[PDB]
């Protein structure tokens, strides 16, 4: 009734199958998953159906069964590692110098320069200590046509 | 079929000994009310 804190695979069921359409992360009783993951859709965890609690589309981020208790952020400076649960993959961590998004008319926000599939969005950023500090699934593509995401966090 | 199902596949640690890769960059991007990033 309380979902195990860990990171879980979003799977959907279509009539060719299930594929894993994404990964969030629980902690505190509420899960955390990137906004274009799901769109709002409702989960189902044995049986227990779980609702968005709250979304910010801008942030891409949306919470199920309470409010949003991810709480690591980035300092600027931390190598950051990668909890990549990539569909059909076994869960695999890797570390990286983080990149940098300056926003027009804003902030900095850290970003990550690994390419992994659809379905591996959601993936926990995490730094030294284990503490999560964003999400991964939201960026651009670059020149060389491989993709870039941003650290997203609240 | 209504909705999505949830799986276990890891819990969020730091690995010691995970590999290293990615490359470090600076990009000035815009970002658009609908969380959407481009250069």
């Amino acid at each position: 009734e309380y979902l195990e804190d860990g990171i879980y695979g979003i799977f959907q069921s279509t009539f060719l199958g299930a594929s894993q359409r994404g990964v969030g992360v629980a902690q505190g009783g509420v899960f955390h998953t990137m906004w274009h993951v799901t769109r709002g859709a409702f989960l189902v965890r044995n049986g227990k159906k779980l609702v968005p609690s709250w979304a910010s589309v801008k942030e891409d981020l949306v919470a199920y069964g309470g409010s949003w208790k991810l709480d690591g952020r980035w300092d600027g400076e931390e190598e950051v590692q990668l909890i990549a649960a990539a569909p059909g993959k076994n869960v695999v961590n890797v570390q990286t110098k983080p990149s940098l998004f300056k926003v027009k008319n804003g902030g900095e926000i850290g970003a990550v320069a690994l390419d992994y599939p659809s379905g591996t969005s959601g993936s926990p950023i995490v730094n030294r200590n284990g503490e999560v500090i964003g999400l991964y699934g939201n960026g651009i593509l670059v020149g060389d046509n491989s993709f870039v995401s941003a650290i997203s966090q609240t | 079929m209504d909705g999505l199902e949830l799986r276990k596949l890891g819990e969020v640690s730091w690995e010691e000994e995970a590999e290293i890769s990615g490359s470090s960059a600076r990009y000035d991007v815009t970002l658009s009310e609908q969380g959407e990033f481009k250069l």
